[PDB]
């Protein structure tokens, strides 16, 4: 079974090809002792990744190979490939094809990296790269619509045409759940709460996980908050300390649509989807209005479909007829949509072979990959 | 008639697409370049015609 | 090919629901 | 026909409901049409009368039960100067009703003249109960002619829907929770797009063959001929006659 | 709509959603379902009591009749398609319906 | 309810996109058209020919 490894800002998801979902899923981080001297001549290994850095955090420096969807660190990045193999799928990369993603406006040179770390690291026997977007859609049973993709550290909204993507009409937006986070750990400062250690900023990111909604009207969630508390949630800190939570329920997730409330002038995510849509030509715009489909992790806030539809509504033409699909499953729609893909038998055909590798180098890949 | 001296297919977008087949002939006299129907594709591969062979076309 | 398997798989959905449906009907009419 | 099991007379019917383009459906009288509720046909057509007064207003009840949504037309066929025209005017309702006359045991009774030669000379409902010896007749015939002659459904599913990958099922879960998604096909009236980009074409194809022809002139304009073989120049004697 | 048919179980289920106020509108239940869940009806306040082609169900009883008496409702509304036989019977028993 | 109402009553749109399909079978595809188009300098008309290729190999 060829594997799929979803190449995610914050989270890191690789199965077999076939399955309904991934197999493991950990954080794309590693860490690094902070006192080497004393630590190393204890036999204690040089770096720890995804969980069991997440665990010793209290004692190592976490960094991201990933910024903004771009990799920025390849050697974290070839060890998270070694570790996710190694450890978490357990198979030897030279027996089984691997099929990676990418993000929306992948430079050609870190295709042509990838492209040689899983020939000649990994000695896999064959490799396919996706555009996330486009497996998101592949998720959806459709091709031809926009996919709006938020994930941890970017936010991009991908017209696809029959599969393919416009390239002229993508966007990128660098908000995401990591600035919402933040910014939820802002607002819990200026309420009184005071989360100071990266401990307590994945307390705020499990308390905007599980507390935080989109209001369908931002003013009229304000005005019932100002006039009735029915809108607080209480949450129970590990130390056994409860806090009440208000208005940054709603405020938060707000910022996505907002972007003033963290001081950006870019254009909140159903104004770029709307004018990434007015890129696009117009025969298919009518098309994607009718396709957009929610995806990322980000987009997993309970009502963000239900404000995705009215604005788009309120900023398309009344003459037009707008669906927003938020499959329930969407954060792992680009892992599901790898694992349709590389089920399909004609797909076969379709993986770069490391004879193709020897014989063309690492521009094959671009030859071979849309 | 003449010696065929390229079978070049005219790519299109359709409103692959091909919307003419042009065949270049060349004579004594001179050369001429066809604007056939693009439906000849067939014969010509049936016939095996190439680069370098005679061949005549009737009109009709 | 997306595409054919999706409405293969459409297919299928159609075929399991006709065979619920007729499930519930032979149910209601049974009861009586 | 009555062979066809209910489940396949129900798929049928529905096939002929669904599938506009099927002109006709033939159904025997004597099967269960009761179990056919709706008829996406405005005409019917009755080849032959039946014997039976049950069954035939079995089928008037069923045509009947048809109309109440549209307009029904109703052919009844005849062949006349036979005996289909005295059954079409009398039924066997007064038949049935004087051999009820003379008892319960049909097999036994006679005909009275008057109503043979009415029958034969070519140029008050009556309840099921007194009709049945009359339908045993029936049937005695019908058999005689005849001697003249002479796991479930769901279970299969699930033994299909366990051998599904789990790519496939997660398929299956997906379509069935967004029922509303039904629609996918991009179904869209392409015809006006086609029209519109006929003419744009044909004016692209005008413009390049125009810009082509303009090529060939310019480098028609340019010389021909530089230089001629050793042979002409040599070789041969030129002449005229 | 509430079609109330199923088994004794997925009737308490549906019956656990009629403590929900404006959890349906209109509830349909078949004679025999209707009788035998006699004690589960007289629980709610009906707006209005339909029986339709009730002289083709074979065995209605004065005890049926009883208990279609009982229950409370604000309209109840009787559907027939052929004429009644004007029984005396039949005509006391429309008289207190 | 109309959704629901639809398994019943979908018999036209959904018919009408299983047997109507724009597409086949995979694999490699030749497809000779032939359509009226208007003339350029009932209306004047005339015949033209396009041949369309599944893949760059055919």
């Amino acid at each position: 079974a060829a594997l799929v490894v979803d190449n995610g800002s914050g989270m890191c998801k690789a199965g077999f090809a076939g399955d309904d979902a991934p197999r493991a899923v950990f954080p794309s981080i590693v860490g690094r002792p902070r006192h080497q001297g004393v630590m190393v001549g204890m036999g204690q290994k040089d770096s720890y990744v995804g969980d069991e850095a997440q665990s010793k955090r209290g004692i190592l420096t976490l960094k991201y190979p990933i910024e903004h969807g771009i990799v920025t660190n390849w050697d974290d990045m070839e060890k998270i490939w070694h570790h996710t193999f190694y450890n978490e799928l357990r198979v030897a990369p030279e027996e089984h094809p691997v099929l990676l993603t990418e993000a929306p406006l992948n430079p050609k040179a870190n295709r042509e990296k990838m492209t040689q770390i899983m020939f000649e690291t990994f000695n896999t026997p064959a490799m396919y790269v996706a555009i996330q977007a486009v497996l998101s859609l592949y998720a959806s049973g459709r091709t031809t619509g926009i996919v709006m993709d938020s994930g941890d550290g970017v936010t991009h909204t991908v017209p696809i045409y029959e599969g393919y993507a416009l390239p002229h009409a993508i966007l990128r937006l660098d908000l995401a759940g990591r600035d919402l986070t933040d910014y939820l750990m802002k607002i819990l400062t200026e309420r009184g709460y005071s989360f100071t250690t990266t401990a307590e900023r994945e307390i705020v990111r499990d308390i905007k996980e599980k507390l935080c909604y989109v209001a369908l009207d931002f003013e009229q969630e304000m005005a019932t908050a100002a006039s009735s508390s029915s809108l607080e949630k209480s949450y129970e800190l590990p130390d056994g300390q409860v806090i009440t939570i208000g208005n940054e329920r709603f405020r938060c997730p707000e910022a996505l649509f907002q972007p003033s409330f963290l001081g950006m002038e870019s254009c909140g995510i159903h104004e770029t989807t709307f004018n990434s849509i007015m890129k696009c030509d117009v025969d298919i715009r009518k098309d994607l209005y009718a396709n957009t489909v929610l995806s990322g992790g980000t987009t997993m806030y309970p009502g963000i479909a239900d404000r995705m539809q009215k604005e788009i509504t309120a900023l398309a033409p009344s003459t037009m007829k707008i669906k927003i699909i938020a499959p329930p499953e969407r954060k792992y729609s680009v892992w599901i949509g790898g694992s349709i893909l590389a089920s399909l038998s004609t797909f076969q055909q379709m993986w770069i072979s490391k004879q193709e590798y020897d014989e063309s180098g690492p521009s094959i890949v671009h030859r071979k990959c849309f | 008639e003449g010696e065929v001296t390229e079978l070049t297919p005219c790519e299109t977008e359709n409103p692959k697409t091909i919307s003419h087949v042009i065949i270049g002939l060349k004579t004594a006299k001179g050369t001429k370049q066809l604007k056939l129907d693009p439906s000849i594709f067939e014969s010509l591969q049936k016939e095996r015609v190439e680069a370098g062979d005679v061949i005549y076309i009737e009109a009709n | 090919e997306i595409e054919c398997f999706w409405s293969n798989i459409e297919q299928v959905v159609e075929i399991k629901l006709r065979v619920e449906l007729e499930e519930k009907r032979k149910k209601a009419l049974n009861l009586q | 026909d009555e062979n066809a099991s209910s489940e396949q007379r129900q798929e049928l019917m529905r096939s002929f409901n669904r599938d506009r383009r099927i002109f006709c459906a033939i159904l025997s009288t004597h099967s269960r049409t009761t179990g056919i509720n709706l008829v996406e046909a405005d005409t019917v057509v009755f080849y032959d009368n039946d014997l039976n007064p049950v069954m035939d207003a079995k089928a008037q009840e069923w045509c009947d039960r048809i109309g109440r949504c549209k307009d029904i037309h109703i052919y009844r066929l005849v062949s006349g100067n036979s005996i289909e025209e005295k059954l079409l005017k009398n039924g066997t309702k007064d038949l049935i009703r004087e051999v009820a006359a003379q008892g319960n045991d049909y097999s036994m009774a006679f005909l009275t003249q008057r109503t043979i030669q009415e029958l034969f000379e070519v140029y008050e409902t009556i309840a099921p109960k007194i009709a049945r010896p009359f339908i045993e007749a029936l049937k005695s015939i019908e058999y005689l002619e005849e001697d003249a002659q002479k796991p479930s459904q769901l279970e299969e599913l699930a033994d299909f829907m366990e051998q599904l990958t789990p790519i496939e099922k997660y398929a299956l879960n997906y379509l069935e929770l967004f029922h509303t998604s039904i629609e996918q096909e991009k179904e869209r009236n392409s015809e006006d797009a086609v029209m519109t980009a006929v003419r744009a074409w044909e004016f692209w194809n005008l413009k390049t063959l125009q810009e082509r022809e303009a090529r060939l002139r310019l480098e028609q304009e340019e010389a021909e001929l530089l230089t001629y073989t050793r042979e002409d120049a040599y070789s041969m004697e030129y002449v005229y006659e | 709509i509430l079609s109330y048919i199923g088994s004794h179980r997925e009737l308490k289920a549906k019956r656990q959603e009629w403590a929900e106020p404006n959890s349906f509108h209109v509830c349909i239940t078949s004679y025999t379902q209707f009788f035998r869940g006699l004690t589960a009806f007289t629980r709610v306040r009906w707006k209005c009591l339909v029986i339709d082609e009730m002289q083709r169900v074979k065995g209605m009883t004065e005890r049926h009749w009883e208990a279609v008496f009982t229950l409370q409702s604000q309209q109840r509304l009787l559907l027939i398609d052929s004429p009644l036989h004007n029984t005396f019977l039949e005509l006391w028993t429309m008289v207190h319906f | 309810n109309l959704r629901s109402l639809e398994t019943y009553e979908r018999l036209e749109a959904d018919k009408k996109k299983q047997v109507h399909k724009k597409r086949k079978c995979p694999g490699p595809i030749i497809t000779y058209h032939s359509v009226t188009v208007p003339l350029v300098g009932p209306p004047a008309r005339c015949s033209r020919t396009f041949i369309t290729f599944s893949d760059d190999a055919t």
